[PDB]
């Protein structure tokens, strides 16, 4: 069964910094492209970030370029999104997506509802 | 006299190499073509009757200069025979659907340019119509008027002022149009490319076209049949014999989406 | 949150699943592998039927 | 005997008025433009239709050429599994509002569609629409996302609208560019990509997708001569 | 109070984990290994019904093994005889997009569906002698994927709406929903007795539902990916699947767990389809990479393959009395082998 | 078009080559 475990909780202040992990359980973590996504309250999901199987392609949306860095431990089967100067609209449950199908380039697993290869997960309070 | 007919012996051999080297390839290509089910386009439909003009030109000129030139027992001042009259015909009607098949070539892909819509079809049999329906024409008026008026020496002397233009003038037409065609389509794919590379597809391209609509004939088109003679006769019959071999070199042998057909069921085994 | 309907239901299905009884997988085996060699020479796949009783020949 | 013969030919004959018909459907097939209208929430389409269940269908002709575009409905957020059935259209028209953040998920999802093993070989008419509602975008959001709108210096080789505020014409050109930055890292030459500035209401939009179904026939069928 | 139920499923989930590998003695491998092999498995293309204007997206035999209806993106229902290669009927379809079709047991209807989110059944018999529309079967909220006819009076549809649902026909109304999936449900089977079907969804899991009484008996995890493709075993006992992550899997039924995995390494694409042979020793797999895949359903070793398309391979049907396979493909052609 | 045209200068140099053989032979 396909299941992923978010772990980075709040309250940080304003400056501050967390880092968020994610381990992978049941399927081969190194033939899929990995995401970050959150939710802030009162809002729909959106996509933060995404790395490929390998991890050389890496791209972040606008408003976290800088701040944020992904990576995954392809051996350890865990996904890390490294959160430095937090502001206070960061506030967000964060989860980690797994992309649909392996060895592909598209995803399509920002579905705001009822996605799911997508975690529980995590709260982050700022 | 000796030395120009030894000149035109060594220019005879080579244009019949250059003609059973056409033909062996142009076979092998209509067989490939016609064989292989999925590739049954309404181009690869003219592309095959392009071939299928070059191998008669080259079997039309085959039977000619063997019925027209033997060993010497003719006193070839006044040589006469119906085979002469035969062969001459035949060698006209091939080189007429030669050109005439050219010109569809350029014809089509200009139409399919052309159009706004994938339609209609009209064009492709108007086509096929026209391209074999010309020629048949136009040399069964000339055998007419030849039988009418003129029957003269097998049928060879082109000075006649009139009764020649009915063969001469239809290829210089199909000449002269088929260059602007060429422009047309090179301008239309010219405006595609929107620097250091994209000149290199361009001349691929241009390069490509070349043999496909038979554009090395607008050189000489206008010419008064005389002091090209020199260098014409070379490159019209020398070069211009390998042209099927190029064709269908270019047109078959290459072109993907043949290659990887034959690849694949060459590997299915 | 009205929400929490859904894992109400999920717990509820995952509660009346476990409560089927469940065969040992060597048995389960034994058993494919007996249905297979019970109809072996009815697979006109398996076997091939002479040309002369093949309908699409 | 009779009887068989009699069936068989009778099959026959229904064979042939079958096949006969389905000549006659073949060529009303092969003149048709099919084209996949898509869209996100805030990208209003629907002023693309009016100039113009599970799928709503449109039928309009341009210039005596057929054309038939479809939009979904009904349809959840899942794409991946019904976007496969729109492979052979001849574009799909991809309507996006410029001005949560719904920029980056219609950029997410063009990649998604450029991207597709499946969509690679289908032509994308790009949409940008609302481009007089960014003229009241006056106030100073397009900077809380896109942090790399500060060092961007409008394309000076193209030409806005005669009397636009820079601010606008800077802004709808960096979205043209991000979108392009998508589709040209492709290195493909197999599917095309036709940026068009929109507006809600407008009359250039159905002859600029006539325009660009004419130039996606010509490029197939320059690829079918190996010109292209 | 979320956190609850959430850690309470957790603890159930393992413990049904737990018992499934108690239950856990001896792989198939291992019972089947003195077993001797089928050798190699060569078909050949002995019919080509070419006819379809787009892409083939579903077929169906019928159950007298000669006829076979056809469901195209061009709009059409083309019933084949399989035998003389004769077309029989040929039916336009109001909307052009159909992802299913399906031939009554009887031989009387015709069902098809898609991105309408309909179902309409078509009459064959007709005494008129018109195939027109019977009934048409509205209420899903999703696209229509697969359907499977049960009578002549019940049909078994799902849905890209994540639901299942039994028809009823004469009078149009849905008489029972399966709803368990929390993705687009892809394909379903029909187990031999009808009292009984399997489906599979785009979570990457698959249920057995009870048609009767309308519950989920069991549910089957082990892929990583999105169900595309399953079948029930010849018996009844067992059903395999087809996925994205290109694998197949067996899944008894009566362990409540996964048997054998058919997989290979330079098999990189997903399986759009999948049957079993007659005597259910053979499974054939249609593949994205064009070709078919004949695999020893018992040794898990690949027989043979089926090549002879130039495109994606969409349907796949093993005929009833286990005498050919017709494969469709999105290059427009059903191949008939043997 | 230049095979017309090469038959042409062929046959005709073939003629005028065959009549100076035959007159210089017939009276040599
Ligand atoms: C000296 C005479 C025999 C030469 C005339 C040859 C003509 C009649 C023959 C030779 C090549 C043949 C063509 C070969 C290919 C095609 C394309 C096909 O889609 C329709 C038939 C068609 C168009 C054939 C028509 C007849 C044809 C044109
Ligand atoms: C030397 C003889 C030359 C004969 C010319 C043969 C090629 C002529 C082709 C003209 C066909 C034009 C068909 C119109 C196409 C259309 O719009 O339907
Ligand atoms: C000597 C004969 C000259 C004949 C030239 C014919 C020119 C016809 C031009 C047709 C235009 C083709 C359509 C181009 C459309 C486009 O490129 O956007």
């Amino acid at each position: 069964q396909v299941q992923l475990q978010e772990s980075g909780g709040g309250l940080v202040q304003p400056g501050g910094s967390l880092r968020l992990s994610c381990a992978a359980s049941g399927f081969t973590f190194s033939n899929y492209k990995m995401n970050w996504v959150r939710q802030a309250p009162g809002k729909g999901l959106e996509w933060v970030s995404d790395i490929s199987q390998s991890g050389a392609s890496i791209s972040y949306t606008g408003s976290v370029k800088g701040r944020f860095t992904i990576s995954r431990d392809n051996a350890k089967n865990t996904l890390y999104l490294q959160m430095n100067s937090l502001k206070p609209e960061d506030t967000a449950v964060y989860y980690c997506a797994r992309c649909p199908a392996p060895f592909t380039r598209d995803c399509f697993d920002v579905t705001s509802t009822t996605y799911a290869y997508r975690g529980q997960g995590t709260q982050v309070t700022v | 006299l000796a030395e120009e007919e030894s000149y035109f012996s060594t220019v005879k051999i080579i244009y019949t190499v250059g003609h059973s080297i056409s033909i062996v390839a142009l076979f092998v290509a209509i067989t490939i073509l016609v064989a292989l089910r999925r590739l049954h386009c309404p181009r690869n439909y003219v592309h095959t009757q392009l071939f299928t003009t070059f191998i008669l030109k080259a079997g039309a000129v085959f039977l000619k200069d063997a019925a027209l030139f033997h060993s010497d027992d003719t006193d070839h001042c006044s040589f006469s025979t119906v085979l002469c009259k035969v062969s001459v015909a035949a060698s006209h009607f091939a080189t007429m659907t030669n050109f005439s098949w050219l010109l569809a070539e350029a014809v089509y892909l200009n139409c399919l340019l052309a159009s706004t819509s994938p339609s209609s079809r009209r064009a492709f049999w108007w086509l096929v119509l026209a391209g074999w329906g010309l020629p048949v024409l136009f040399t069964g008026t000339w055998v007419s008027c030849k039988l009418a008026f003129e029957d003269i020496a097998c049928w060879d002397l082109d000075d006649t002022s009139p009764y020649w233009w009915i063969i001469k003038g239809p290829i210089v037409l199909s000449v002269g149009v088929n260059f602007g065609l060429f422009l047309n389509i090179i301008r239309i794919l010219v405006r595609k490319l929107e620097t250091q590379s994209q000149y290199w597809r361009l001349s691929k391209s241009t390069l490509f076209l070349i043999p496909l609509f038979g554009i090395h004939y607008i050189i000489f088109n206008f010419l008064p049949d005389n002091a090209g003679l020199g260098i014409r006769l070379p490159l019209e019959l020398g070069l211009g014999s390998f042209q099927g071999f190029i064709v269908a070199i270019l047109y078959c042998f290459l072109n993907q989406e043949v290659r990887t057909e034959i690849s694949r069921k060459w590997h299915g085994h | 949150t009205a929400s929490i309907a859904q894992a109400r239901k999920l717990v509820e299905q995952l509660k009346m699943e476990a409560n089927i009884d469940r065969i040992k997988v060597s048995k389960a085996a034994a058993d494919l592998m007996a249905y297979c060699e019970a109809h072996a020479k009815e697979d006109p796949l398996l076997t091939p039927v002479p040309a002369s009783e093949n309908p699409f020949r | 005997t009779e009887d068989q013969r009699n069936e068989e030919k009778a099959q026959r004959e229904a064979n042939k008025k079958i096949e006969k018909q389905l000549q006659k459907d073949k060529q009303v097939y092969r003149a048709t433009h099919r084209l996949l209208l898509l869209g996100a929430g805030e990208s209003g389409k629907n002023t693309i239709v009016k100039q113009m269940s599970g799928i709503f269908e449109t039928k309009f002709q341009v210039d005596k050429v057929n054309f038939h575009m479809f939009d979904v409905g009904a349809q959840r957020d899942e794409r991946r599994k019904w976007i496969q059935c729109f492979n052979d259209v001849t574009a799909i028209i991809f309507v996006v509002a410029s001005s949560t953040n719904r920029l980056q998920a219609a950029l997410k999802l063009f990649d998604s569609i450029w991207n597709n093993k499946w969509l690679r070989d289908t032509s994308v008419i790009l949409f940008l629409n609302k481009q007089d509602l960014l003229a009241e975008k006056v106030l100073a959001k397009i900077e809380d996302y896109f942090p790399e709108f500060a060092r961007y210096t409008t394309p000076e080789d193209a030409t806005p609208e005669p009397g636009e505020d820079p601010r606008v014409t800077r802004a709808k050109y960096f979205i043209r560019d991000e979108f392009l930055r998508i589709s040209t890292a492709s290195g493909d030459g197999r599917h095309y990509c036709y940026p068009h500035f929109t507006c809600a209401v407008d009359t250039e939009n159905i002859r600029r997708v006539f325009n660009d179904c004419r130039d996606i026939i010509q490029r197939m069928h320059l690829r079918q001569y190996e010109l292209l | 109070e979320l956190d609850q139920l959430r850690q309470e499923a957790e603890q159930l989930k393992n413990q049904i984990r737990d018992a499934r590998k108690a239950c856990a003695d001896a792989t198939l491998s291992q019972i089947t290994n003195n077993i001797d092999p089928v050798g190699r498995i060569q078909m050949r293309t002995r019919r080509t019904l070419r006819g379809h204007l787009a892409k083939i997206y579903a077929m169906h035999w019928g159950t007298d093994s000669r006829l076979l209806v056809s469901a195209s993106q061009d709009g059409k229902l083309i019933i084949w005889d399989s035998y003389t290669t004769n077309k029989v009927h040929a039916i336009p379809l109001r909307s052009s997009w159909v992802m299913t079709c399906a031939y009554a047991p009887s031989g009387n209807y015709v069902a098809c569906g898609g991105l309408d989110n309909i179902c309409s059944i078509y009459n064959l018999k007709t005494r008129e002698g018109n195939v027109r529309v019977s009934r048409e079967l509205a209420g899903h909220t999703g696209y229509l994927s697969c359907c499977r006819f049960l009578d002549d009076n019940q049909i078994v549809t799902s849905s890209g709406d994540t639901t299942c649902a039994l028809w009823d026909i004469e009078t149009g109304q849905q008489t029972t929903t399966f709803t368990g999936h929390t993705g687009d449900v892809m394909s379903l089977s029909l187990a031999p007795d009808t009292r009984l079907f399997v489906s599979g969804a785009c979570d990457a899991s698959a249920k057995l539902w009870d048609v009767r009484e309308g519950m989920c008996r069991q549910t089957f995890t082990g892929h990583e990916s999105d169900i595309n493709a399953i079948c029930f075993f010849p018996n009844g006992n067992a059903f395999a699947t087809g996925s994205d992550d290109a694998t197949c899997r067996l899944f008894d039924l009566r362990a409540d767990q996964e048997l054998m995995t058919y997989s290979h390494d330079n098999i990189i694409c997903g399986i759009t389809s999948v049957s079993f042979s007659k005597s259910g020793r053979l499974l054939l797999a249609g593949y994205d990479d064009f070709n078919c895949n004949v695999w020893d359903a018992l040794k898990a070793d690949r027989a043979g393959v089926l090549a002879g398309h130039d495109n994606r391979v969409s349907c796949l049907g093993v005929t009833d009395d286990g005498m050919a396979v017709a494969t469709g493909s999105w290059d427009s052609f059903l191949k008939i082998w043997n | 078009y230049a095979d017309a045209i090469f038959t042409n200068s062929y046959r005709k140099v073939l003629g005028q080559l065959s009549a100076r053989k035959l007159l210089q032979d017939i009276m040599s």
